[PDB]
């Protein structure tokens, strides 16, 4: 969520990715969260609601 | 919505945490929040100059 804008669904550098958002991605998987589609970052943007 | 503790995770907020409020009348002309942090938290303010 670029919080900026508040827009749901903003690219998050490569670089400056945070360890903590991996712990989600930890946990997340770790409760057998997938995506049920494949999503991609339309011009580096996915809706807010996706 | 977004990291106060800065881990670029917007969702591990003091929105997500906590709980706040406010109201106020004109046919008083009067003012209030409330408010109280999730799961046992407090909140805490800190001034300079205001």
């Amino acid at each position: 969520t670029n919080p900026a804008t508040g827009n749901s669904g903003v690219v998050t550098g490569s670089n400056d990715i945070t360890y903590g958002q991996i712990n989600d991605i930890i946990g997340m998987f770790a409760a057998d969260k997938i995506p049920t589609t494949t999503i991609q970052a339309n011009n580096g943007q996915i809706n807010n609601a996706d | 919505n977004t990291d106060d503790n800065d881990n670029k995770n917007s969702n591990d907020d003091v929105d997500d945490h906590i709980n706040a409020s406010f109201s106020y009348d004109a046919k008083t002309g009067d003012g209030l929040f409330q408010i109280n942090a999730k799961s046992g938290f407090k909140v805490a303010i800190e001034d300079k100059g205001t």
